[PDB]
Formats: C-alpha cells, structure tokens, sequence
C-alpha cells in the first residue's frame, strides 16, 4: 500500500528529470504532498513540503508540483549531490495514515547503460542430499543499479522464500545483485519449472530451470 | 465544546517552531456567542511569556482558537461575532486577548 | 537542527516484544508532534504513528495499530514505541521524527530526522555456514561459477578464490536475511569456458569456522 513512483530515474549530469507519484484522491487529490530525499545508509531529510516549498538548504533546482491525484519532482542541473532515494508522502484523509510513496534511486550517469546478464543456478546436489533446494539467480554486469526480480514456479507467482539484495558495484563498476528462492527438496521437485525474471530500464531477461 | 487548557504549538517561517499553516482559514460561527474572560485566559500568558519575525500558535487536533472579531472588543465579555482558527496571527502586551482554546 | 536519538536492542527474538526510545530537545518534546517511521534493508519507508508531546493525541498506523504503543515522557525527554509480538517483517531500522502537521489544511510531514537504529528479528544462536558449490551449467564462451554460503549467524562472511591466486571477475554479494533467522550471502567468478582447478575459501569469524569447497562440472 504505497504510493506509485517509478524504481528508477537517471540522467548525464547536467541534465533535467522528474519524478512521478501517483496516487488517489483521499491522498494526492486531497492533501499536501512532501518529498523526501536519502542516501542509503542514512535518515531521509525533507526536501519539499506543502506540495511545492522548499526547506533551507534545498535549492531552487528542485521543485514540486500536483495535478489531480498524481505529484511530481521536477530536477535540473543534475550532479552528484543528488544522487539518492527519494520518496513522496501525503496524509490519506479517509485511512487517516501517512502514505508514503514506493521510492524511486535517481542515478547521474557516468557510464553507458548496460543490460543484465542472468544466470540462474539450480540447487546443487550437495544441498539436495541436505533435504534444501534453494534456486540462486545472479545478475551482472548491469546500470544503472535498479533492477526488479519476480520469481515463478510453473508460470504462477512465487511469493514465499524469496530474497533480493541491493544492487551493489563490481570490480569493474557496473553492478550486480543476487535473488534466491529457499525451497526444500520435496517443494523442488514438486514443479516442472521455476523462473527468475530480471527487469531493468524496460527490459527484461528471464532464465528457467527444470527439476532433473 | 469547552474551555479547556493545552500545550500550543509555534510555527514561524528560534527552531522549537514548525513552519506556518500553507491554508490558514478562518471559520465563522453563525449566531454563536462566547464569553472571554482576560484575567483568566491561560492561553494568552503562556503565549505572550513564551515571547519580524513573526511566530503564530497554534492548536494541535482535539482543540481549536476561538477568535473574537467584534468591534466593542477588549478582552473580557460576550463576543457576538465569533471565528474558530487553528493558529493565531503573527505576533512580533496583547491583543491576542480575542483568542481563547477550546477541547471539541 | 533538533538532534534526535533513537535507541534500543539491536537484537529481538520472534515474538518478544520490542522497545525503543527517542531522546529530544527539551524545550520542544512537549509542544511538537513526534511520529516513529521503519525502513525494512533494501525497502521503503512506513509510517508508524504519531503522538503529540502533551496529548491526549496519538494516531496509530491501522494496520500496526493492536501492536504498538508509543508514549511521552516530558521529564526525561523520551519519545518511546512498544512493539509487540514481532516477526520477521519487523527487521527494520527504525527513525523517530519531528512531525508537522495542521489536521484542518491536510499537510503532514516531518522535518527534522533521528539517525536510525537496526532492530533485526532472530531466534538464531552462533552458526557456522554449510558451502554449497554453484557449477556452471551447458553463451558458450565464459561461465559463471561460485560457491552458495547458507544459513550462517551473526555476520560477516569473508571469501577469497584458489586462496586469494584467484581474484579477476570475483564477486562476492551482500547477505540476505531469510525469514528462518539466519544469513546467506554468495560468491561468483567468471572463467573462460573448466580442465583447471577452482575453491572457495569461506571464513565465518563467530563460529571460529573456516571452509574450502571445491567447484567442478
Ligand atoms: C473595556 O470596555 C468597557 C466598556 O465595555 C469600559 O468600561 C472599560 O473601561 C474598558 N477597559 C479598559 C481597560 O479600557
Ligand atoms: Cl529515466
Ligand atoms: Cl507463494
Ligand atoms: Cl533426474
């Protein structure tokens, strides 16, 4: 239960971008909207309240707007310093929450736009006679560094078992993150295949493996 | 409603203050005749010892500011024409003695 | 700048409740809104609730709401949250905030941050790693190999290659936390594509554990 932003935002530095939050109107519609801006590792700090006004320290690169029920950050002169998270939020006036928005990474970008190479590991036999399977889908060599991983299992979503890192560099500065899905031996060979199924900038790669 | 006594809030755009309502709004009362008393309002000695640039008070939920707007106003009596705010205006030694908290 | 401090055990088994607190500025704990938000590793922000410094005002997250307690203490400057019976959904780092908020213009926000505090969620005792080997498979110019490190407590794993004679196209992941408590984490090399020899060497300090497995077809 968020509010709608896009995973990923990037730009050469120097450049303009947005960002996009969508929501309803017993938020967005209603109330006045924030942003939020982190770098991982430590706190959010307030970039934009009351929908469109900034904080001291904040500088006129950044503004915010609303139409309807959807908000937006709006960002020139893109450098290095805002490189980060960043998140919307809003007061819901019918649940009576703060509804935050799901995050979008914004990324200056200093090298070229790389796919993902996917590589999908089926449990070992050595962690088979253990009576586990877990399923290890690694993913290499890709920017910027957001990706979306979804599992199957006979086409149908898997929800259960599943864990993602973060995206984080390689030696050669691209990136890389693993996905696992921890089954037992018995869950494995209950289906005739799995998938791990990589998003990344509009693309996206999915590998299978079968029991056997 | 009743009067009751709360903790305020500031706001001014010292730190212990939040910025300013983006809306403020002033609500009137139709018919509605509230009596003020100067010499026993605990909110306007409170305010006017926590004291450009201005700094407002505010009501948190559960409470609001009853605003007196007559013109025979100073500071003590039935008000006829009466607002309910959520902050005061900005103050830069009342008045000030037109408002008084009340608990919905 | 109004500097806030959270605190508390970083450390929580399945189903105990957990506390944290909030030290603040004197001269503003009574006449704010102070809410508590959580960030689970890797995820978004969720707002827990939000409590006024002298209410008699307290707004709670409905779907945390039957779980969680937050209080004031004016006298020694503590802005606390109870949570009860947590699971492995709670693992978060938890933030207090000063909030703003004018209920009648319907704007909520918060503007001044704590720093954070880890709370991880885990039954687990000290546990040292079983090493599974990832063998690559049958495009046809390279393959990724490596070596699964599963189900070990606390952190860190450290690995290395054919003891450290192997490091070009090494890559070692971050761990994952699985909802059994314990950590997993892996490690991937690259290689031309298989007659030559390749182990990982895995060292888990905790559990004094030290593994080399060897990675074949
Ligand atoms: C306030 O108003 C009344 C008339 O309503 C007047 O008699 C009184 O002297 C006034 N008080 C002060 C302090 O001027
Ligand atoms: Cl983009
Ligand atoms: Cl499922
Ligand atoms: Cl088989």
């Amino acid at each position: 239960s968020v509010l709608t932003q896009p995973p990923s935002v990037s730009a050469a530095p120097g450049q303009k971008v947005t960002i996009s939050c969508s929501g309803s109107s017993s938020n967005i519609g209603r109330s006045y909207v924030s942003w939020y801006q982190q770098v991982p590792g430590a706190a959010p700090k307030l970039l934009i309240y009351d929908t469109n006004k900034r904080p001291s320290g904040v500088s006129d690169r950044f503004s915010g707007s609303k139409s309807g029920s959807s908000a937006s950050l709006a960002i020139t002169g893109l450098q290095t310093g805002d490189e980060a998270d960043y998140y919307c939020g809003a007061w819901d006036g019918s649940l009576n929450v703060h509804i935050f928005g799901s995050g979008t990474k914004l990324t200056v970008l200093g090298q070229p736009k790389a796919s993902p190479l996917v590589t999908l590991f089926p449990p070992s036999s050595e962690e088979l006679q253990a009576n586990k399977a877990t399923l290890v889908c690694l993913i290499s060599d890709f920017y910027p560094g957001v990706v979306k991983v979804a599992w199957k299992a006979d086409g149908n979503s898997v929800n259960t078992g599943v864990e993602t890192t973060t995206p984080s560099k390689q030696s050669n500065n691209k990136y890389a993150a693993s996905s696992y899905l921890s089954l037992t031996s018995d869950q494995w060979k209950s289906h005739k295949s799995y998938s791990c199924q990589v998003t990344h900038e509009g693309s996206t790669v999915e590998k299978t493996v079968a029991p056997t | 409603w009743k009067d009751a006594d709360t903790t305020l809030f500031c706001a001014s755009d010292t730190h212990a203050c939040v910025p300013t309502d983006p809306n403020p709004q002033e609500i009137h009362l139709e018919n509605v005749t509230e009596n003020f008393n100067m010499w026993k309002n605990n909110m306007v000695e409170q305010m006017q010892e926590d004291v450009p640039i201005p700094i407002h008070y505010c009501t948190p939920a559960g409470y609001v500011i009853l605003k007196c707007n007559d013109k025979n106003f100073n500071g003590t009596g039935p008000c006829k024409n009466v607002s309910s705010v959520q902050c005061t205006h900005g103050i830069k030694r009342s008045e000030l003695y037109k408002y008084k908290v009340v608990q919905i | 700048e109004v500097q806030l401090v959270e605190s508390g055990p970083g450390l929580v088994k399945p189903l105990e409740t957990l506390s944290l607190t909030c030290a603040v500025p004197g001269g503003s704990i009574r006449r704010n809104y102070w809410s508590w938000i959580r960030q689970p590793p890797g995820k978004g922000l969720e707002w827990i609730g939000h409590s006024y410094g002298s209410g008699g005002s307290t707004n709670y997250n409905p779907s945390l709401e039957s779980r969680v307690t937050l209080s004031v203490d004016t006298s020694k400057n503590l802005f606390s949250l109870k949570l009860t019976s947590v699971t492995a959904a709670d693992t978060a780092v938890y933030y207090c905030a000063r909030t703003v908020w004018y209920y009648t213009s319907g704007t909520h926000y918060f503007d001044h941050w704590g720093q954070g505090v880890l709370v991880t969620v885990s039954s687990a005792s000290t546990k040292g790693p079983s090493v599974f080997p990832l063998a690559p498979s049958s495009s046809e110019s390279t393959a990724a190999l490596g070596c699964l490190v599963k189900d070990y407590f606390p952190e860190p794993v450290t690995v290395s290659w054919n003891s450290g004679s192997l490091t070009s196209g090494v890559h070692t992941f971050p761990a994952v936390l699985q909802s059994s408590g314990l950590y997993s984490l892996s490690s991937v090399v690259t290689v031309p594509s298989g007659t030559q020899t390749y182990v990982c060497n895995v060292n888990h300090k905790p559990s004094n554990t030290k593994v080399d497995k060897r990675v074949e077809i």
